[PDB]
């Protein structure tokens, strides 16, 4: 057992993680200074919903890029990690403002969404299985080290095309090993069943972050308008 | 019978043969088995013949012999995902030289899977794949002693397995089957023999 400064590693992404977690009250501002001439009202829901989610990739990208080792990798590939990870990172953001009691996610307008808020602005579909991911997340209490050493381990996870792949690999394996001795160190029974449970959480993501790109196609179809950003960087169109 | 027909026929009837001797499996409602068995389908096929062609070159092997290579794996009915198979699961498992072991344990905790949708017996199902985490974690401590990143490398292949699959459109060579029922009629009966 015990962990070394790998103690290091985990008080820089626990503290970026908080850094980088709520988007500036300035664009929270924007955001709702921007109502139409009386909006829709099922649209003032749809609009923070993808406006909002601007800033979250956006977020993303900014700890994304604080992580040690993401500099060691060449433009094309930190491109490539990035985008491909946005949609899975997302859900563990909104999976941390998850209110267990009012089966909600507290938006960073102060503003709790439930599957009304969701299926009012026309994302009645997939709110189920979101919140349902926020609720096994909860019950599991990943904390902030597990959670970020997670999203870490998520940012770093060779995809095909990677110029470089063994090198995103060799990177990724810093922060398994890190939440291993993170995990065995909280010298709590169960240990290798929680890293286990833990690292599973990531082909859950799979599903999750397919079923958003699916999402996209269907606002598309339907017409809908999803923020140039976003269709730019899930490559949504 | 076609030699892709057959290939196909093998594979499943190995497929659910394989599941019934999984410690457990059976003592579970037959609903439950039917349907940890019409969820975990192409995930499990597809670990299956990414594994068993490790050593095949520039291919995927299926039911013995019957290597598939690019040229035909819409024949086949690996049509989308061949590529992605040989590198992301065939490729990795040679790298690591992921033994037979290790790949019953992924595949089990493929099968046992409490999300499967419509569950019933969703706590029991957990504690059972909690167990092949136990096993799994201890069986490659003592294989493979100097490996201490195994553990979580053979189970970081399962995002990999799970992406793949979602690329299926429907359950792999399904429809290459004789019978002419319903995934779940099928799976039934098959499971009763
Ligand atoms: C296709 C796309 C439009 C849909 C994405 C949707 O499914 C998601 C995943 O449901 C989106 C919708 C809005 C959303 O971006 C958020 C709002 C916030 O206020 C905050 C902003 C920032 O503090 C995040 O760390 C958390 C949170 C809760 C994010 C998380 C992800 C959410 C909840």
């Amino acid at each position: 057992p015990i962990t070394p400064e790998q103690e290091e590693l985990i008080h820089r992404l626990v503290y970026f993680q908080n850094e980088y977690e709520h988007p500036s009250p300035e664009d929270i501002k924007r955001i709702v200074n921007a109502a139409p001439e009386e909006e829709n009202v099922a649209e003032e829901r749809f609009r923070h919903i993808t406006e909002i989610t601007i800033l979250t990739v956006q977020l993303i990208v900014e700890f994304s890029k604080r992580l040690p080792g993401f500099d060691k990798l060449i433009r094309e590939d930190q491109i490539a990690l990035l985008k491909a990870c946005s949609s899975e990172v997302m859900m563990f953001r909104m999976a941390r403002r998850y209110d267990a009691e009012t089966d909600s996610i507290l938006f960073a307008t102060n503003q709790p969404y439930t599957r009304e808020s969701y299926t009012v602005a026309g994302m009645g579909d997939t709110v189920e299985d979101l919140l349902r991911f926020c609720r096994h997340m909860c019950a599991m209490k990943v904390d902030n080290a597990e959670y970020a050493l997670l999203t870490a381990i998520v940012i770093f996870s060779e995809r095909p095309s990677l110029s470089e792949g063994w090198k995103v690999e060799k990177i990724q394996e810093i922060y398994i090993e890190a939440l291993k001795a993170y995990v065995e160190n909280r010298r709590k029974p169960y240990a290798t069943t929680i890293f286990a449970k833990l690292l599973s959480v990531l082909t859950e993501l799979r599903t999750l972050g397919n079923m958003n790109s699916e999402t996209c196609f269907s606002l598309k179809l339907k017409n809908r308008k999803v923020p140039s950003f976003l269709e730019e960087i899930w490559d949504v169109v | 019978v076609s030699d892709i027909c057959q290939a196909a026929d093998r594979q499943l009837y190995q497929l659910i043969e394989w599941a019934k001797h999984i410690p457990h499996f059976t003592e579970l409602p037959v609903e439950d088995q039917v349907i940890l068995l019409k969820s975990g389908w192409n995930e499990l096929l597809i670990a299956g013949f990414s594994h068993r062609s490790m050593s095949v070159k520039d291919g995927i092997m299926l039911a013995t012999g019957l290597v598939v290579h690019r040229n035909c794996a819409h024949q086949a009915g690996v049509g989308a995902i061949f590529d992605r198979v040989l590198t992301e699961l065939v490729a990795k498992m040679r790298e690591m030289k992921m033994d037979k072991t290790e790949l019953g344990c992924l595949r089990s905790i493929v099968l046992f899977n409490p999300e499967a949708k419509g569950l019933k017996s969703t706590q029991q199902v957990e504690n059972l794949r909690e167990k092949v985490y136990a096993i799994l974690e201890e069986y490659c401590r003592q294989t493979y002693p100097d490996q201490s990143g195994r553990f979580a490398k053979l189970l970081l292949r399962l995002p990999a397995l799970r992406s793949i699959g979602l690329k299926c459109l429907e359950h792999l060579f399904f429809f290459k089957l004789v019978g002419n029922t319903s995934i779940d009629s099928f799976l039934l009966s098959m499971l009763e023999s």
